[PDB]
């Protein structure tokens, strides 16, 4: 600690390509304990892979239609999935078995997440609502009339007191978990295709279908940073904060590349080449400089990239 | 998937 390492660029390079899904991959997520990577797909399946070597581990099945999203519990023991079959399912990862089926939504379930405590699940749907579920009982606790168009994303903050949601209606809303009442609306209104809280809990990263990513201070309604240069006018593409080495913003792109920006300077520092279709999802390892990416129908693979910084 | 098209 004489010196602060200040990388100007990462050097992510392809290490593994994970094949097995028979239709478009929809989402990838690293387990909090860093051991596993979970993937969801239009093929109705969830697959589990080794986080470091990309080794296939198991297939998890039961949904009757395709899956748009999957998420881990804080202890890495449970997964939740969101499906076109209008339900979410809670899975025990070890056994691969469905523990609960969450019923209530009246259209495709698009997105999902556990809260930090992992006693709750939040979901967003084409039915335009956000629902809060009790993990233990599988019952719906609250239904929020959250938006006036499909809900593209939902994410809890670091103590689960807040939920952020995004929608095709052009709005981003922040909700008080305990009461279900709206705390704030951030608003021209192109569809907001993805939102999530930053690792520090202070900001929201929000994507819109005009080729733009924006870092917001939500308790002030102020845009601090903007990232562009990629292509995103059609799909709800995941974006990430990479914080294990240099501070980057990571996102898939409709030009089949993974984009990486310097969080502060907003400059593009790297573009990862290899996929043969839209990169719909990306994910950053919790402790190591590793990125997972996944692509749509003309590709159907997941790629693992590793960097030194 | 819905997300995929």
């Amino acid at each position: 600690t004489q010196s602060k390492p200040t990388p100007v660029k990462p050097n992510y390079a392809l290490k593994f390509t994970l094949a097995g899904h028979t239709k478009a991959v929809s989402s990838v997520k690293f387990s909090p304990n860093g051991e596993w990577l979970a993937s969801s797909s239009a093929d109705k399946l969830i697959k589990i892979w080794g986080a470091y070597d990309g080794k296939f581990e198991k297939t998890i099945s039961g949904h009757k239609l395709g899956i748009s999203d999957v998420a881990w519990s804080s202890d890495s023991n449970l997964l939740v999935s969101a499906s076109d079959d209008k339900t979410l399912k809670i899975w025990d990862v070890s056994s691969g078995k469905c523990l609960k089926t969450l019923k209530g939504h009246s259209n495709y379930v698009f997105c999902c997440n556990f809260n930090p405590q992992s006693n709750l699940i939040v979901s967003g749907s084409f039915d335009e609502s956000v629902r809060i579920w009790d993990v233990k009982t599988g019952k719906c606790l609250k239904t929020l009339p959250a938006h006036s168009d499909p809900v593209s994303a939902v994410h809890f903050n670091r103590d689960g007191s807040l939920i952020v949601s995004s929608s095709y209606d052009g709005l981003c809303r922040i909700w008080d978990t305990a009461s279900g009442q709206c705390l704030k609306t951030l608003i021209d209104n192109p569809p907001v295709s993805f939102v999530k809280f930053s690792p520090n809990g202070k900001y929201i990263l929000a994507a819109t279908l005009d080729n733009t990513l924006k870092l917001w201070d939500y308790s002030k309604g102020k845009c601090l940073k903007t990232y562009t240069g990629h292509k995103n006018e059609k799909y709800c593409i995941f974006a990430n904060f990479s914080v294990t080495g240099g501070k980057w913003i990571v996102s898939g792109s409709e030009d089949n590349l993974v984009y990486i920006w310097n969080l502060q300077t907003k400059e593009i520092v790297q573009k990862l080449q290899g996929h043969t279709d839209v990169v719909i999802s990306t994910a950053c390892h919790p402790t190591e400089n590793i990125i997972a990416s996944a692509a749509l129908e003309n590709d159907k693979t997941i790629k693992l990239w590793k960097s030194d910084c | 998937x819905x997300r995929a098209x």
